[PDB]
RNA sequence: CCUAUCAACUUUCGAUGGUAGUCGCCGUGCCUACCAUGGUGACCACGGGUGACGGGGAAUCAGGGUUCGAUUCCGGAGAGGGAGCCUGAGAAACGGCUACCACAUCCAAGGAAGGCAGCAGGCGCGCAAAUUACCCACUCCCGACCCGGGGAGGUAGUGACG
RNA sequence: GUGUUCAAAGCAGGCCCGAGCCGCCUGGAUACCGCAGCUAGGAAUAAUGGAAUAGGACCGCGGUUCUAUUUUGUUGGUUUU
RNA sequence: AAGACGGUCGAACUUGACUAUCUAGAGGAAGUAAAAGUCGUAACAAGGUUUCCGUAGGUGAACCUGCGGAAGGAUCAUUA
């Protein structure tokens, strides 16, 4: 237990929470804006970036395939980072110099799956749904 | 030393009778002891009390018996203005079908139904059942 | 900024003893500048044609006091939003019908006819009474009206009957205790009682002691307490909703029994 | 204001810039000289800030910053 | 009490004033021209000071122009250090109802001493009263200076 | 609201107070003479930070609590940034003015006129948000007035927030 | 409380008369207020109160001196009370 | 009426100083991930020198040693 429970004891309690709270990761990473400063997302949901290059990854064990991602530059936010291609079949699509919605994974704010430094997924490539390419919905217009 | 003597008589008298001890010294005995003493003994969870009288500040023994289940303290005490003790009497016993809230009134050291009939509230004390 | 009063009132943060609706309309009324104060008053327009119902638009309203059939206490108004307040008497005179508005205690503007005896004079209280410059007495009623060389024995808190033909002071009411009263906004709006007691603070706020005719006992600060003339002796009658006090319970079982059993 | 920028390649368009200079505050516009008879991009570009703080900004980095294993010339227009 | 003529201007209360007449020489008054007291009411009488007093303070409310109203308060003094203010501290319980328990706050507060209070120390309970701000920090005037027991000297034997 | 990797702070260009005056719609170090040396802090002052407008209110929680509040209503504040002013009972006013500063416009080169955080619309920005429409008939506001004017406000259009 | 067809909601409504009944009538409750402050009843609980080299009570009383105004019509002086 | 004396409010400008925020950068030195390569054998069974603490110095490196500790040692146990 182990905490003051006088009769006027009200400051010392409202006092020592408030001092305690700030210890735990999952609040003071968030609470400092750390989330924003070295994350793109926190303070946005969806960005969009203009692709960089398309990189393949030799995913690092466990687990033998090549992952295959995309290096997006993300316009709003201004960083650089290596996001996901899922679906199968699909990473080529994606052009350099014809955009992506980028959007987090899953973790949020750390890495997935048996791949380092890949912590965000592609969501639409040239702004009209990779889901949408997949299935064949709709077509490529680029 | 001591900054509460409620807590150490109810602790006294349950440690007695988880043994099946029938008696306990109390002390320093107050005129609070004596009261909640009373109000416990009326409804049978406790048998009858004798105060010794020194010059000291006293000492009572309690002939207890196995009707209580438990007597706990509110310590430290806190304000109870008859819409507070509705979320007690839920929070802290097993049924609103029986056990006592004991609080304090201008009106009397009472037992909690009669604080509802006064509509007189106060400072709780504990709790027995 | 602000850079000035307004000049505007919107609905759904008027005053809710009006008895306007929520948001259907984005405007209310709002009353004039005038003898009483906008919280307690009652534009001319929601008698007119909310309750009354002698108009469907506004242009009609307009139109309706430009005719000058409308007198509002014994003198000839045309003010669209004029400001009414408690025991005002409105003339029609088209028609030949004087309402006089008194709080129900349900706490509703009552349209109460009264005969035109009655809408002869109305009792007001004295807010204060002052002596003027070059040493001529004059009362002041609540309704800011400033009557010269009053009755010379007259004290605070006394009713008057004023008389809406000649103007001036009609006789007097003098301040008593078990006066009837009729208490005034708060929780004890529109109940009518006696005094009992009125209990003297020394600095401000002074509150009176009142017991309603049922026999329900209850304070409130005398000036919430408007003084309606003399003890067991009424002047004007009770209105809707008994006006003294009623409960939920009473109030659902003449609800029921009265609708569907008149026609 | 308007800053310039010089040494640009016949790699680097207005996109490739545009998602360069987002660092250093939101452009309003980019030009960029071209030249469909000679070569793509002549060399000289015209970025118009919409804001006098982030335009200064841009000249300050930028020059002395890689893109395309050169080194970039901005300067005031 | 103390001269108005300590400063380096002579002053004289509201229509208290000289009539010197047909007879020779004065006033020149032989307390300073008559003294004027006068009531402020609330369970407060005028003390001795006042009728004793011809000081040059006017913040005063049995001699002064100043008027008492609004609430009445109570508190400690802290300090005194210089002439014509002193400072109490004003205890007040501040309500939590959060935690279980609340908790005891405080402020200190300048407040005008008038002349018309004299034999007074720190540590002395004193009533005070709202007043309009009569200098920038000082909305308040002493009314009354209490001694009270709790603070003794009541045992004597003298 | 957060902060001690902010512990002493406030006046030489008043900091607090006394006295007297100038001044102001009026109180008051508001300002000034003279005179005092105060005032405030471990009960967190002082300093720093802040997508920090405030409330009524909103969302979820057994209870306890936690989180939200620019956003249909109320108060305050500002109308590109600063400073000054006129009119009037009320304005330090951008669909008033005057200067400067940052922005933009016309020019015959001497000059001149300007402020959509009003309603629509456009550009820029972004993950993100609609008609360059119709009407004063309603609801109310203003005026010399029933009569007129109202992007107040109503009306449709856009609208898988929900 | 109220029959928006249910409902989100809204504050409405329901009858009698052929349409001269120149008509009758119910409503739009009540509840909630960080605090502090105001009023008032209680006196348990937690603090708080005093008489020690004496003090508080009851016109208990005296000798001494002072000042204010009633009053001996009025106003002044002296002397008391 | 221009103009004009002196003052007050005072935008702005100019020269030094200051702090915060942001960003370029040759180079230097760390930690992390990053994985199956190169050199030892340190601790793990007493790991074949029981381990480890404070502190000082030394060893290419793990690490070793002196001085005082601890047992979480391999000793809860040594004497007429």
């Amino acid at each position: 237990m182990g905490k003051c429970r006088g009769l006027r004891t009200a400051r010392k309690l409202r006092s020592h929470r408030r001092d305690q709270k700030w210890h735990d990761k999952q609040y003071k990473k968030a609470h400092l804006g750390t989330a924003l400063k070295a994350n793109p997302f926190g303070g946005a949901s969806h960005a969009k970036g203009i692709v960089l290059e398309k990189v393949g990854v030799e995913a690092k064990q466990p687990n033998s395939a090549i992952r295959k991602c995309v290096r997006v530059q993300l316009i709003k936010n201004g960083k650089k980072i290596t996001a996901f291609v899922p679906n199968d079949g699909c990473l080529n699509f994606i052009e350099e110099n014809d955009e992506v919605l980028v959007a987090g994974f899953g973790r949020k704010g750390h890495a997935v799956g048996d791949i380092p430094g890949v912590r965000f997924k592609v969501v639409k490539v040239a702004n009209v749904s990779l889901l949408a390419l997949y299935k064949g919905k709709k077509e490529r217009p680029r | 030393v001591r900054m509460n003597v409620l807590a150490d008589a109810l602790k006294s008298i349950n440690n007695a009778e988880k043994r099946g001890k029938r008696q306990v010294l109390i002390r320093p005995c107050s005129k609070v002891i004596v009261r909640f003493l009373t109000v416990m003994m009326k409804h049978g969870y406790i048998g009858e009390f004798e105060i010794i009288d020194d010059h000291r500040a006293g000492k009572i023994v309690v002939n207890l018996t196995g009707r209580l289940n438990k007597c706990g303290v509110i310590s430290p005490r806190f304000d109870v203005q008859l819409k507070d003790l509705e979320k007690w009497q839920n929070n802290l016993l097993p049924s609103r079908q029986f056990g006592f809230i004991v609080l304090t009134t201008s009106a009397g050291i009472m037992d909690h139904e009669e604080a509802r009939r006064k509509h007189t509230g106060g400072k709780i004390l504990g709790f027995f059942f | 900024m602000a850079r000035g009063p307004k000049k505007h009132l919107k609905r759904v943060a008027a005053p809710k003893h009006w008895m306007l609706d929520k948001l259907t309309s984005v405007f209310a009324p709002r009353p004039s500048t005038g003898p009483h104060k906008l919280r307690e008053c009652l534009p001319l327009i929601i008698f007119l044609r909310n309750k009354l119902k002698y108009a469907l638009t506004g242009d009609e309203v307009k139109k309706i006091c430009m005719q000058r059939f409308i007198k509002i206490d014994g003198k000839v108004r045309a003010d669209i939003t004029y400001p009414a307040g408690f025991m005002d008497v409105i003339s029609i005179d088209k028609t030949g019908e004087n309402f006089r508005l008194i709080y129900d205690t349900k706490g509703r503007f009552a349209v109460h006819r009264i005969t035109p005896e009655e809408a002869k004079y109305k009792l007001c209280k004295v807010r204060k009474i002052f002596v003027g410059t070059k040493g001529i007495p004059h009362l002041v009623t609540h309704d800011a009206r400033t009557i010269r060389y009053p009755d010379p024995l007259i004290k605070m808190n006394d009713t008057i009957q004023i008389d809406l033909e000649t103007g001036k002071i009609t006789d007097f009411i003098k301040f008593d205790t078990g006066n009837l009263c009729m208490v005034t906004g708060g929780a004890n709006l529109g109940r009518i009682g006696v005094i009992t007691n009125r209990e003297r603070h020394p600095g401000s706020f002074d509150v009176v002691h009142v017991k309603d005719a049922n026999g329900n006992s209850f304070a409130t600060r005398l000036s919430n307490i408007f003084v309606i003339g003399k003890g067991n002796k009424p002047w004007i009658s009770l209105p809707r909703g008994k006006g003294i006090r009623l409960t939920i319970a009473e109030e659902r079982d003449k609800r029921l029994a009265a609708k569907q059993s008149s026609g | 204001a308007t800053i310039r920028v010089t040494n640009l390649s016949e790699d680097t368009r207005e996109t490739d810039l545009q998602e360069l200079f987002r660092p250093f505050g939101s452009i309003s516009r980019i030009y960029l000289a071209k030249d469909k008879t000679t070569g793509q991009s002549k060399g000289f570009a015209f970025i118009s800030f919409h804001r006098r703080e982030d335009a200064a900004r841009a000249i300050a980095g930028v020059s002395g910053f890689g893109y395309d294993h050169l080194i970039l010339n901005v300067e005031w227009a | 009490m103390a001269d108005i003529q300590t400063e380096r201007a002579y002053q004289k209360q509201p229509t208290i004033f000289q009539n010197k007449k047909r007879v020779l020489l004065g006033e020149t008054g032989k307390e300073k021209l008559p003294r004027y007291y006068k009531n402020i009411g609330l369970g407060f009488k005028t003390p001795k000071e006042a009728i004793e007093g011809t000081y040059i303070d006017k913040k005063c409310p049995f001699t002064g122009n100043v008027s008492i109203r609004g609430r009445i308060l109570s508190g400690v003094v802290t300090k005194m250090k210089m002439q014509r203010t002193i400072v109490i501290r004003r205890d007040y319980l501040h309500y939590i109802r959060k935690y279980n328990r609340f908790e005891k706050r405080h402020k200190n507060m300048s407040v005008h001493l008038s002349p018309c209070f004299r034999d007074v120390q720190i540590g002395d309970i004193v009533t005070v009263g709202e007043c309009r701000p009569l200098s920038k920090t000082v909305r308040f005037n002493v009314l009354k200076v209490t001694k009270a027991a709790g603070t003794k000297k009541q045992f004597q034997k003298f």
